[PDB]
This record gives C-alpha cells, structure tokens and sequence, in this order.
C-alpha cells in the first residue's frame, strides 16, 4: 500500500527500473545529511549521538550541513516556538528533493507539556513529517532508531528517476505502525527489574 | 483512679480523696492485692468501659478501643515502643470536656493512674519493636531517625 503525491495507490513497480530504484534508495538511505538547526534541549540529544559514544557516523549521517540546500533532512529537534514557525518553514522550503523530516521530542510532536500561548502544538500543523520520536528529551539512540526507521522508509519509497523521463509522483510506502508491530513482544513482557537497585 | 497503701490514712470525703488524684466516688473501694498483675486489671477496666461506649462521640468510641487493644498487647508481651505514650495521650484526650459525657475520663482515670503508679509493669509488656509497615518489593522505604 502506497500514498502518492503529486491519495492511496498501489505499488507502481520493467526489472532493471526496479534494480535502478533499489540502488537509488539504498544510495539515498545510506547518505542523509541532517541540517544543522537547533530548537530546544532535544537538539542537545541530537548532537550528543553525534559524538564518540553513540557515533552516528557509523550510519552515514554525520555530515551535518549548515545550508539547506546540501541537507537531505530536517529533524525538527526542539519546540516549534511561535517565532520561529515562519523560520522552520522557510528552512524547509529552502531545502531540495528529496527531503525528509524527523519530529524529535514532545514538543516537535505535538507542543508536549507546552500548550501555551507561544508555541505551535506540534511541526505537523506546517510541514510534513516523516518520522515521529516520542521523548522529552529522546536518548540519543532514540533518534538513531528513528534514523534507521526513516532508512527503512525510504528503501521502500518510488521516486522519478529523472525529471525528464516517465511518472513524476513520489509514492511513500504505508508502512505498519511501529505499536502494532512490537505490541506481541511488549504485551508478553511479565516482569521487570525492581527500581531499588543499579 | 488508683491509690496506694500510702492513702490510706486519708479521709474518705470528696475534698480529701480528690487532692489526692482520685475520685471518692460511689464510695465503695476496692483492694488490689499484689497478685495481681496491673496491666491485666486496667485491660478488663478498660475492655468494660470500650464496650460499654454508647458510641456518640468519637473519642471515647474510637480511642477506648485503642486503649485495650494497646492494653491486651501488653498483656502477652506484644507491646511496642510508644505505646505508654500513646496510653498517656489518650488519657489527656479523653479527659474532662473533650468527650461528651463523662464516661471516658472516668474509664481513662485508672489507666493513667495505674501507670503514674506502675509504670513498670507497663513497660514491662513492650517487647517486640515498633512495626506498622510490611515491606513492598521494589520500594525502598522512608527510614526515618
Ligand atoms: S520535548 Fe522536552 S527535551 Fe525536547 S525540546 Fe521539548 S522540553 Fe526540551
Ligand atoms: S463519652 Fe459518653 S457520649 Fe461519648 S461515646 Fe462515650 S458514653 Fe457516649
């Protein structure tokens, strides 16, 4: 099951179209360059798995681009303050195709604890998302799961090899909702570590 | 409330008996010899007077019986510390218009005057520490100094 963008479609995949598609995904998924922007505390987090302890570099996604243009992903990481929507949407307007966005924390999400005069109630409200971490601040492996669940996102996406040659539409798979897929492994869980020890 | 072999070369009028911390009463005196054990006497004092509670106001209806149970615990050698004082606060609870009749200070006057007098037969009852918590697995407990 796909959404295409130009409603729900089918998957529109020649053989070798097939195999040019995969690599580009693979090609694509294996190099994404955040865009070096920074919100609120969930930023922190952000840039701490860039550092020697998570090494988010192993994953190819290190790179860390301070223009718009050069970054292939906006991970919204911090609170969408009032002041600062008209700012996000023009870095992301800013930002070529293909382009994929990451909500980081409550704040991203949804407002989180700020639903107040100030702050917009979640980055969805303006641009679209890609994918969403729950998490005030999320630990840094957090956003690296994220990272890889958006890697797997786009190794099943169609996109036009060429602007000049055959459909244009971008289809985004329909993937199965994270809840559903880990809810037989997280409702079997009977019991857990008692919280007075280390 | 009880008196002692002191006493008794005391008048028995209600101005002589009552500075001597006690009550002339009906009048009809009882003796209590020394085989018997003071905690196990204001036990049965105080499980007649818990009973006989007509149950209106609440500290003697609700503090009589925590006086016999604490009682009763002594009795066996279940006491635990803060008990005497919670036996002695109930006394000062329970005293002249703070209940609403005079049920409760007279069932509270042998108690408190037994331990003014033999206090250490009620200390004698305090055996096992004071417990009123189980442990709860995963909750490391308030320990308090
Ligand atoms: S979700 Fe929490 S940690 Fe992240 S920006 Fe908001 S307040 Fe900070
Ligand atoms: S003190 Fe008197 S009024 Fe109060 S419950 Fe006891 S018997 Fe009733």
């Amino acid at each position: 099951d796909y959404t295409l963008t130009r409603e729900i479609v089918t998957d529109p995949l020649n053989v070798f179209m097939g195999k040019l598609n995969d690599m580009v995904n693979w090609g694509r998924k294996n190099s994404i360059w955040p865009y070096n922007f920074g919100l609120s505390c969930c930023y922190v987090e952000m840039v701490t798995s860039f550092t020697a302890v998570h090494d988010v570099a192993r994953f190819g996604a290190e790179v860390l681009r301070a223009s718009p243009r050069q970054a292939d992903l906006m991970v919204v990481a911090g609170t969408c303050f009032t002041k600062m929507a008209p700012v996000i949407q023009r870095l992301y307007d800013q930002m070529l195709e293909p382009k994929w966005v990451i909500s980081m924390g409550a704040c991203a999400n949804s407002g989180g604890m700020y639903d107040i005069y100030s702050v917009v109630q979640g980055v969805d409200k303006f641009i679209p998302v890609d994918v969403y971490i729950p998490g005030c601040p999320p630990r840094p492996e957090a956003y690296m799961q994220a990272l890889m669940l958006l890697q797997e996102s786009i190794g099943k996406e169609r996109r036009p090899l060429s602007w000049v040659v055959g459909d244009q539409g971008v289809y985004r798979a329909n993937m199965q909702s994270e809840r559903e897929r880990k809810r037989g492994e997280r409702i079997a869980v009977t019991n857990l570590r008692t919280p007075d020890e280390i | 409330d009880f008196l002692t072999e002191a006493h008794l070369d005391l008048p028995m009028e209600f101005e002589s008996i009552g500075k001597a911390g006690s009550r002339l009463g009906t009048a009809l005196a009882m003796a209590v010899d020394h085989e018997i054990n003071m905690v196990s006497l204001v036990r049965n004092l105080e499980e007649f007077f818990a009973r006989e509670s007509c149950g209106w106001c609440t500290p003697c209806r609700d503090g009589l019986p925590w006086s016999v149970k604490i009682l009763r615990a002594l009795e066996r050698g279940e006491g635990q510390p803060g008990d005497i004082e919670t036996l002695e606060q109930l006394c000062r609870f329970l005293g002249p218009g703070k209940t609403f009749c005079a049920h409760a200070p007279g069932a509270v006057e042998p108690l408190q005057s037994a331990i003014k007098y033999f206090r250490e037969e009620f200390e004698a009852g305090i055996k096992q520490p004071f417990s009123n918590t189980h442990l709860i697995n995963g909750i490391q407990p308030n320990l308090l100094k």
